[PDB]
């Protein structure tokens, strides 16, 4: 049932990229045929090819020269490849399963396609020769009026990051009542600047002012910072 | 709306009264029917060559052992030799 | 070379109509799926027999010569996203992809954003450069200017405003980011960034040395 | 054969009835005959052996 991606998710245009996906707690993973899809930054979905424990090779004819998929008969590892072609097409690549049911006898043409029915966590991949300097913590310093609840905006921003993914967690995912995250722009360097303010029930706060956890996936991915008790 | 091998065909036949006719939709198999010349109109392949008579439903088509025994004044010789290549002189006879 | 439309709309609480035209529509069947922004698509309709697959009440499908008909439930409220379309070639090799229609529901409320504008405080005044912030969100739709000012009258100063992007319930939350030097943060003005869309448009102030 | 058929009797003339196929219930599938793959490879080998001499 479960199925989540793997791999780095970033590459320069010259070197071949290779990512994988991991399926587990599936009642029967061997018979089901699966295929990968990509979503361009212009929000145009695309198809890459199917593959099976049978050992069937098929891809999109427009990407034949690039992709060459492998399989692991022991434990399901869903490697993928893309060699000659890399740039422009870069966007959000997905992980999915093209479920298959049977209307009788295999090898006789009785195995009709159920279609895509379970997908992965979702990962992003773009080409850009620049590397990542990394994010640094940065509070927003809130101010509160006297009494009776009301407005409550408190943020822990990060100005510098290079990976499209941003992982936002307020006190290690403690509050889900209200959570908010927004994107940004490239600036002149190309390092975007994503900041997040969380709406919280704030009137009087005592040792429960909440912290922020970072993505920072390409570099070391751990900074834990607490906003000042300004409430 | 998308192998085929069979046809949901129809026709009209005789009913209990020769004055009246009745339409019924049945099915047929491929090769039992071959085209005549929109809306496909077909034909039983046998009507082109020979007659037709339906087999009886309560007739068992399972093969059962049928012994062939000799009349009086005659005898069926069976060969008991295992390797009876072709037909020659079988030494072990019953 | 299949064809799925990408821009149609309809009123909420009314039956709609999704098509996808392509010649290899025989041994292909039909996919669609509705990918909400930044999420993963789910089964729009699924084949659990060789005969048909419109059993669930929410959706049904019809078949024409080339165009396919994705009829939908009477109520079109609450469920909105772009609906793609996918199918397979006659050789049972290849899967064609050809876009899909984003649908919006009418009867949407009147635009009004009201987020608190944060000040650059507590980290960069310690560092070398000031990191300017005036994050505005929760507009519907975009096409709203924030109008950066010099003291009480606007000035662009070459600041960067980012792209609107839908999140939560079909609401774009682009934000707007300023970028200049720290000497200007303590030499220019007290600063306060408004927003302007139509009619009543409100703001908040950032304040200097407010601690 | 996996086909689940139905007897459709239609009276032709006085008493005779033509038994035809109705609508096939419970999916449609192709008829097949299985053969033991391992058991057949030994039989084709024993035949070619004695054909040899
Ligand atoms: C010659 O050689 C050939 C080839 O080897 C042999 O021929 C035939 O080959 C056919 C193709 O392989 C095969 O046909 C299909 O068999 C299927 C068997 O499926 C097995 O696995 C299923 C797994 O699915 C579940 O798990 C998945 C992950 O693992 C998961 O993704 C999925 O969602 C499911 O959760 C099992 O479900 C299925 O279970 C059967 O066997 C179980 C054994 O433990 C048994 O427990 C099950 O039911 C029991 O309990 C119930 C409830 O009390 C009782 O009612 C039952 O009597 C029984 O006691 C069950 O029997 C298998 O392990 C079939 O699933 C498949 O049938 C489906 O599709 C056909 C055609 O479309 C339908 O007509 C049918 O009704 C089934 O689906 C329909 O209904 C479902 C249910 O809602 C719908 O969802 C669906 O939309 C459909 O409408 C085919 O039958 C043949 O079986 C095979 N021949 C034989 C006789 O087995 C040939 O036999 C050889 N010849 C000889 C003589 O040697
Ligand atoms: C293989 O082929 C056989 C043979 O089919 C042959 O062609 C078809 C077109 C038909 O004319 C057959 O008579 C002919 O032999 C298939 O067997 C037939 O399959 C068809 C598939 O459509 C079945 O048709 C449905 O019949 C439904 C019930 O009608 C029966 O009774 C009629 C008289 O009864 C009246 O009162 C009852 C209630 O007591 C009402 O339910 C009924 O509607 C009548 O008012 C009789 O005339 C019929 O022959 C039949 O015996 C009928 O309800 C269905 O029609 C509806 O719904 C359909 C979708 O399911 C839709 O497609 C139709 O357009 C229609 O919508 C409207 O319904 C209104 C109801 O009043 C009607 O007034 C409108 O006219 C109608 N719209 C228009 C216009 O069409 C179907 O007609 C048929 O019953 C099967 N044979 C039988 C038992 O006659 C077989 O399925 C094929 N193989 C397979 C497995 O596919
Ligand atoms: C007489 O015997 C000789 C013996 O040599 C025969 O010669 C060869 O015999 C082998 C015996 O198994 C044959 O079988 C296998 O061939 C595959 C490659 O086949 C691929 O190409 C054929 C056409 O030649 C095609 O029919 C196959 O179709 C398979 O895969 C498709 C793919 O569909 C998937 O993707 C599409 C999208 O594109 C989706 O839409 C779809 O849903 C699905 O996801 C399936 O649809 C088919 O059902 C089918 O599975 C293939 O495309 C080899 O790969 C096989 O063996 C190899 O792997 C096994 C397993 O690891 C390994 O043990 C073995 O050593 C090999 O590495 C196997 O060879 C040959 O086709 C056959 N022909 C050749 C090339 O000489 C001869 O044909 C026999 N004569 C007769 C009349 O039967
Ligand atoms: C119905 O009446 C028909 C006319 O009396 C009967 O004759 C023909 O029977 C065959 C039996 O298979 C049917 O099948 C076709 O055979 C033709 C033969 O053509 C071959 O020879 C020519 C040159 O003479 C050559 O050019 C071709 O390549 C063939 O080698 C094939 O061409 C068809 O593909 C097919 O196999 C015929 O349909 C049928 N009609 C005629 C006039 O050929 C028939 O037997 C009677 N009933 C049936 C249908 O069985
Ligand atoms: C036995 O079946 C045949 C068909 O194989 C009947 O012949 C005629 O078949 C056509 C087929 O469309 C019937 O269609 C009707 O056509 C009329 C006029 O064009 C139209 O107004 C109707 O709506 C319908 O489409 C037609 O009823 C039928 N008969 C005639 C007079 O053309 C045949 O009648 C059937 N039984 C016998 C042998 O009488
Ligand atoms: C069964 O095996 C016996 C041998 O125990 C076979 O008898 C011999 O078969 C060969 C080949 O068929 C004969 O040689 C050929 O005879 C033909 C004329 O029939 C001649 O035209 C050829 O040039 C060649 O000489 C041989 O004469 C024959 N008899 C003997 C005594 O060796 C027998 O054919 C096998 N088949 C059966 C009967 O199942
Ligand atoms: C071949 O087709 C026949 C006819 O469809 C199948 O017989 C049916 O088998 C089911 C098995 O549960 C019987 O049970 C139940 O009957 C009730 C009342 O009619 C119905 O509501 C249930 O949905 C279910 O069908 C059913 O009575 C029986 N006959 C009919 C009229 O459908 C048969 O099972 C199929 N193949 C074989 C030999 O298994
Ligand atoms: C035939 O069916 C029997 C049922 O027990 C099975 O044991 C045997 O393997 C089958 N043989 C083949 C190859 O069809």
């Amino acid at each position: 049932v479960q199925l989540r991606e793997s791999g780095p998710g970033l590459v320069k245009p010259s070197e071949t990229l290779s990512l994988s996906c991991t399926v587990s707690q599936d009642s029967r993973p061997s018979d089901h045929s699966w295929t990968w899809v990509r979503q361009s930054p212009g929000k145009a979905l695309e198809w890459i090819g199917d593959i099976h424990y049978n050992g069937a090779t098929t891809y999109n004819p427009s990407l034949r020269s690039r992709v060459r998929i492998e399989l692991d008969q022991s434990i399901p590892r869903f490697s993928l490849k893309m060699t000659s072609m890399t740039a422009a097409d870069t966007g959000m690549y997905y992980c999915a399963r093209n479920a298959i049911r049977i209307y009788g006898v295999v090898a006789l043409g009785e195995w009709f396609h159920y279609g895509m029915d379970v997908w992965g966590q979702g990962t992003a991949v773009t080409v850009s020769s620049a590397s990542t300097k990394g994010p640094s913590v940065f509070p927003l310093a809130p101010s509160s009026k006297s009494t009776s609840g009301g407005t409550a905006a408190l943020g822990c921003l990060v100005k510098d990051y290079f990976p499209e993914p941003v992982t936002v967690s307020w006190n290690s995912g403690a509050l889900t009542s209200g959570v908010h995250t927004f994107p940004a722009v490239l600036q002149s360097s190309g390092l975007y600047s994503l900041s997040s303010v969380v709406t919280v029930p704030s009137s009087s706060l005592g040792t429960q002012t909440y912290i922020c956890n970072v993505n920072h996936k390409p570099s070391n991915t751990k900074v834990d910072k607490r906003v000042e008790p300004k409430s | 709306i998308t192998r085929t091998e069979l046809k949901n065909c129809s026709f009209n036949m005789t009913t209990e009264l020769r004055d009246k006719k009745q339409k019924v939709y049945s099915l047929f198999y491929r090769l039992d029917v071959v085209q005549i010349n929109s809306n496909k109109e077909y034909r039983l392949i046998n009507c082109n060559t020979s007659a037709i008579t339906q087999a009886c439903p309560k007739v068992s088509f399972e093969p059962i052992p049928i012994h062939y025994c000799a009349p009086a004044g005659f005898a069926i010789l069976k060969c008991k030799d295992k390797k009876f290549n072709g037909t020659g002189p079988c030494p072990s006879v019953s | 070379e299949l064809t799925q439309p990408p821009s149609v709309s309809v009123s909420p609480g009314q039956t709609a109509r999704i098509t996808c035209s392509g010649a290899p529509l025989t041994s292909r069947f039909t996919y669609w799926y509705r990918q909400k922004p930044g999420q993963a698509p789910v089964l729009i309709i699924s084949r659990s027999s060789q005969r048909s697959s419109g059993w669930s009440g929410r959706f049904s499908a019809s078949w024409s010569g080339t165009t396919v008909t994705l009829t939908i439930r009477g109520v079109q409220a609450d469920d909105e996203a772009d609906y793609y379309c996918q199918s397979s070639d006659t050789s049972d090799s290849y899967k064609m992809f050809g876009g899909g229609t984003k649908l919006t529901v009418l009867g949407q409320p009147a635009a009004a954003p009201s987020v608190t504008l944060f000040p650059p405080s507590s980290e960069e005044l310690q560092a070398n450069k000031a990191t300017l912030v005036c994050l505005i969100s929760d507009f519907y739709p975009g096409a709203v200017t924030v109008a950066w000012k010099a003291d009480s009258s606007p000035v662009k100063a070459g600041v960067e405003t980012t792209t609107p992007s839908k999140q939560s319930n079909n609401k774009y939350a682009a934000s707007s980011y300023l970028s200049l030097t720290p000497e200007q943060w303590k030499s220019h003005k007290s600063y306060s960034c408004q927003v302007t869309h139509e009619g009543s448009t409100v703001e908040k102030t950032v304040a200097p040395t407010e601690c | 054969r996996p086909n689940n058929n139905t007897r459709k009797s239609i009276r032709i003339g006085p008493g005779q009835a033509f038994y035809a196929t109705g609508d096939i219930i419970g999916d449609i599938r192709q008829a097949h005959c299985n053969v033991s793959k391992a058991t057949w490879n030994e039989t084709l080998g024993k035949v070619v052996k004695q054909l040899r001499k």
